[PDB]
RNA sequence: AUUCAUAAUAACUUUUCGAAUCGCAUGGCCUUGUGCUGGCGAUGGUUCAUUCAAAUUUCUGCCCUAUCAACUUUCGAUGGUAGGAUAGUGGCCUACCAUGGUUUCAACGGGUAACGGGGAAUAAGGGUUCGAUUCCGGAGAGGGAGCCUGAGAAACGGCUACC
RNA sequence: UAUCUGGUUGAUCCUGCCAGUAGUCAUAUGCUUGUCUCAAAGAUUAAGCCAUGCAUGUCUAAGUAUAAGCAAUUUAUACAGUGAAACUGCGAAUGGCUCAUUAAAUCAGUUAUCGUUUAUUUGAUAGUUCCUUUACUACAUGGUAUAACUGUGGUAAUUCUAGA
């Protein structure tokens, strides 16, 4: 006797297992990005989905519909917000058609990149991994973080962490005491 | 199933106390009293989740047994003790005065009302009747039995209680024409201004209502407390003043500010 | 320490159990888990009341460090601390000590070995002991 | 043997079973109106009895050992007033508060007499809750008959009133 | 909507209830007597209302089967009159009386690896399958039956008997 | 994300099934297993059987205490401080578990009690009861037993009990 924790599955296989097409633009998809996986793309597909679920059930809808008001211009909002809406493309039709990649172009270690700071696309995975990009004053570790469009000029290295300032760091504190004991 | 149940699980509890569905396993059964166990606040509800005046149940204990909260004018020690429309909580510290309304979501709202206007209270009649040795009465929404009424006291009307003497001071006709509170139902906590009622012999009475804004709704007799004439009631409303407006207006006024 | 700059927010009066409530909010850059025994001392002077009637719980370190955010609570003397606060709180400052007991399981069996007497008990002793002679 | 006693004259010396009730010897309950089923032996002596119980009501002229030599004096003195109105046969009037059986006690140089108490004694704090039952329900029938008088004055008035009203009705 | 609430008359009862209870404070009045008054509570108690419930109850709605087509009424089936029982209505039971009631719009019988819903999986739309199990209602304490206490139990971490 | 493919023929177009394909708060099993959050879990077969130990007890200022209990109140010779035991009053009919029975039965929504019971809570609510009711009468208040307790005991044993 306990309210039971909801949760729920956020990709999609693909229907069929093996087609040259799909096994390639995937797998382009993954190297361009320095994605681990292929279920880190069918969680974009899956999220993609639902978005252009619930974009359709709006249009086929008669307009000044105050459902369609409501609901239309809040998805459009959170598109919006994170980038993978642009601010020309307002119209709840667009929705329909953006890409799979452009919720890949708002990750984190894509922006990072972006923005200098790892001068390769696998780098910045590492750095994010390794607890050194603060988004605000905290310490983002998550690759997939889908900044805001706010947050965006805010990337920058954690004080508390090398490149950051305020230690060495922990191999080059060994090596430092290495020629201090050479010296001697 | 062989006697009264005592217990309340969680996610069994009326929706309008705001209980987060984790962090326990249970909820407080509302104890036997003035109000039904489906509509009452009681107080660990209202001196934990509403006002933040403790931070466990023990802490309500402590408060309570220190005969520091009151309903009604009496102390009231019991925890779950139920507390309904338009009850009146006094707090001596704080110098602090409650009525217990609605606010226009459905939901119990905290207001804080004036000295002066926590000397009284409204009743919504429920039935006019003999008593022994031809003694009329009348029965209020909260369970109170007054002898010695106005004869032009029927039902469905809203008397005035002085909260010091189980006395009425003045009553409200149900009349077309009168602000009423909508107690119940999908319109629970709008401010109406009844226009009609239909008749309906048989049972479950309508009455049609239309608010300052002028969108008009229909709900079942029962449902409805007359508060006063319209314009001026009889009790100080909560902000809002039961409009209802709708979720698109609403982000608006949300956006208006920020 | 280093820039500890204690923030004590919502912070709301409740006489009712005659003490104040508010979000302790500590910010402790270069340095980590500020130690609630050293809390309790700044935030009593802050309220200037005394270091007894204030307690502080919660204190979850935000991630990446840097920043501990709980509650905390400031009494009007002794006498409302002593008399409201848990005694697994008091206990952990120091002003009330925690009173030897026995298991669970050895308090429950003891208690059932009761049951099974009627009365004080002490007839029987005497009546189990003659009886044992023979 | 094996320790079943004897109920009080029921018949046949064979151990026999019975359903034991409240207020039934041979059995104490455990809960309410509980009752069980267990081995009574009867009434009548016979040779598989491991003791008995007798009771001296006449002495003869022998002297014994350990029951005429020795006595023991009853643990509990009264507690009722006329409990101890009863034990001296006084009065109703002789203010039994001092006549009260004390018994000293040493745990250490320091002796008290502990005297029990006087329970249903007559006391000015009882003689108070009397007065004070006594005298509200004076008030309280005083209370309906002057609320029932304003509720008559009222309901005679507004008849008034309407026999006014239907006077100009009519023409 | 009432033979309702309520009141009145005539009686009846083997007779219910109408404070022989407890804590704290001790204050006023005199013809100062352990004189007379006098507060805040607790517990209990008759009736009504109220709340927590219970019992019965209206309408519509359930899976597979005809290699189940007729079923129910000996001794209860369907209905009436009267009574007993019950907290109450009622074939709930009894006496007398009538021959009634359900069914191809599927009664009745058999099966279910059937507790029923809120729900779960998969689905373009329409559907199919599942739901012992976090909530609601039901049933049971190895199988039966019976019963004391009590406001409430056919109670099993209560009793009684049988298996 | 409203999609199909392989298999009957020498070859062809069909009907048609078999096979493949994706998912499963559907289980089981195999190989393997570094981190944080969250989390079902003796349901299916056997509502088959259970050693053991727990899971129901409970007090205030305000029912009954001479513990032949603990200590000093010292305001106290009746008690008035804490408090074992026991009598009393409540609760033990809630909770928890399981799904065997059960197919207009349960149940869901919707109705009624103008056809009933209801501890508890909340709000009201007994001037009428000296019974030949002028000595019958205690109304500054009236009786009994018993537990706890002392001591005698019986049985191998039970939360067994008897006599005084
Ligand atoms: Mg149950
Ligand atoms: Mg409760
Ligand atoms: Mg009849
Ligand atoms: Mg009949
Ligand atoms: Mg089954
Ligand atoms: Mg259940
Ligand atoms: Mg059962
Ligand atoms: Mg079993
Ligand atoms: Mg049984
Ligand atoms: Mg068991
Ligand atoms: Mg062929
Ligand atoms: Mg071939
Ligand atoms: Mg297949
Ligand atoms: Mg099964
Ligand atoms: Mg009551």
């Amino acid at each position: 006797p306990r309210a039971p924790r909801t949760y729920s599955k956020t990709y999609s296989t693909p229907k069929r297992p093996y087609e040259s097409s799909r096994l390639d633009a995937e797998l382009k998809l993954a190297g361009e990005f320095g994605l681990k996986n292929k279920k880190e793309i069918y969680r974009i597909s899956f999220q993609l989905s639902k978005i252009r679920r619930a974009a359709r059930d709006l249009l086929t809808r008669d307009e000044k519909d105050p459902k369609r008001l409501f609901e239309g211009n809040a998805l459009i909002r959170r598109l919006v917000r994170v980038g993978v809406l642009s601010e020309d493309k307002k119209k709840l039709d667009y929705v329909l058609a953006l890409k799979v990649e452009d919720f890949l172009e708002r990750r984190l270690q894509t922006q990072v990149y972006k923005l200098g700071l790892a001068k390769s696309v696998h780098h910045a995975r590492v750095l994010i991994t390794q607890r050194h990009i603060a988004v605000g004053k905290q310490i983002v570790n998550i690759p997939s973080f889908m900044v805001r469009l706010d947050s965006e000029k805010h990337i920058d290295f954690a004080p508390t962490s090398p490149f950051g300032g305020a230690r060495p760091g922990r191999v080059a504190r060994r090596n430092a005491a290495r020629k201090a004991e050479a010296s001697g | 199933a062989r006697g009264p149940k005592k217990h309340l699980k969680r996610l069994a509890a009326p929706h309008h106390w705001l209980l987060d569905k984790l962090s326990g396993c249970y909820a407080p059964r509302p104890s036997a009293g003035p109000h039904k166990l489906r509509e009452s606040l009681p107080l660990i509800v209202f001196l934990r989740n509403r006002l933040k005046y403790a931070l466990n149940g023990r802490e309500v204990k402590a408060i309570l047994m220190q005969r520091h909260v009151k309903v009604d004018g009496k102390v009231r020690t019991d925890t779950t003790y139920p507390a309904g429309f338009m009850d009146v909580i006094t707090l001596d510290a704080t110098n602090e005065n409650f009525r217990l309304v609605y606010d226009v979501k459905g939901r119990f709202a905290v207001h804080r009302i004036t000295d002066e206007e926590a000397s009284y209270k409204l009743g919504k009649v429920k039935k006019v009747q003999l008593g022994k040795k031809g003694v009329p009465y009348v029965v209020t929404h909260d369970g109170r039995t007054i002898r010695y009424p106005d004869p032009n006291i029927k039902v469905n009307d809203t008397v005035k209680i002085d909260l010091a003497s189980g006395k009425i001071t003045d009553f409200i006709k149900f009349d077309a024409g009168k602000l009423v509170y909508v107690t119940g139902g999908r319109n629970l906590g709008r401010i109406g201004t009844i226009v009609h009622k239909e008749r309906h012999d048989g049972g479950f009475d309508l009455v049609h209502i239309k608010d300052s804004l002028d969108n008009t709704f229909v709900t079942r007799l029962n449902n409805v407390f007359v508060i006063g004439e319209q314009g001026k009631p009889y009790i100080s409303l909560p902000k809002g003043k039961g409009i209802k407006l709708s979720i698109a207006e609403e982000r608006d006024r949300r956006r208006a500010q920020q | 320490s280093d820039a500890v700059t204690i923030r004590t927010r919502k912070v709301i009066s409740n006489p009712l159990l005659a003490r104040k409530q508010f979000v302790v909010d500590v910010l402790h850059p270069n340095r980590a888990n500020v130690s609630k025994d050293e809390l309790r001392e700044k935030l009593a002077e802050v309220y200037k009341a005394e270091k007894d009637a204030v307690s502080v719980f919660g204190f979850r370190t935000q991630f990446g460090g840097g920043k501990s955010v709980g509650f905390g609570l400031v009494y009007n003397s002794v006498a409302e601390a002593k008399k409201f606060e848990p005694t697994y709180r008091l206990v952990r400052y120091g002003l009330a000590e925690k009173v030897e007991k026995a298991s669970r399981q050895q308090r429950k069996q003891k208690k059932n070995r009761d049951k099974k007497i009627f009365g004080t008990g002490k007839r029987l002793a005497k009546k189990v002991a003659r009886r044992n002679a023979d | 043997k094996q320790g079943f006693p004897m109920k009080q004259g029921v018949l046949l010396p064979t151990r026999i079973k019975l359903l034991l009730t409240k207020n039934v010897s041979c059995y104490r309950p455990r809960r309410d109106g509980e009752r069980k089923r267990k081995s009574v032996r009867g009434a009548i002596v016979g040779p598989d009895l491991a003791v008995l119980a007798l009771v001296i009501v006449k002495k003869g002229e022998q002297e014994l050992e350990g029951l005429t030599d020795t006595t023991v004096p009853k643990r509990l003195g009264p507690k009722r007033a006329n409990n101890i109105r009863k034990f001296f046969g006084l009065s109703k009037e002789d203010d039994v508060r001092d006549f009260v059986i004390r018994r000293e006690v040493t745990k250490g140089e320091k002796t008290y007499t502990k005297a029990p108490k006087i329970q249903r004694l007559v006391t000015p704090q009882r003689l108070q809750r009397k007065r004070h039952q006594r005298a509200l329900k004076v008030r309280n029938a005083q209370a309906q008959r002057e609320a029932a008088a304003e509720y008559a004055q009222l309901l005679a008035k507004r008849l008034s009133e309407r026999k006014a009203e239907k006077a100009e009705i009519r023409k």
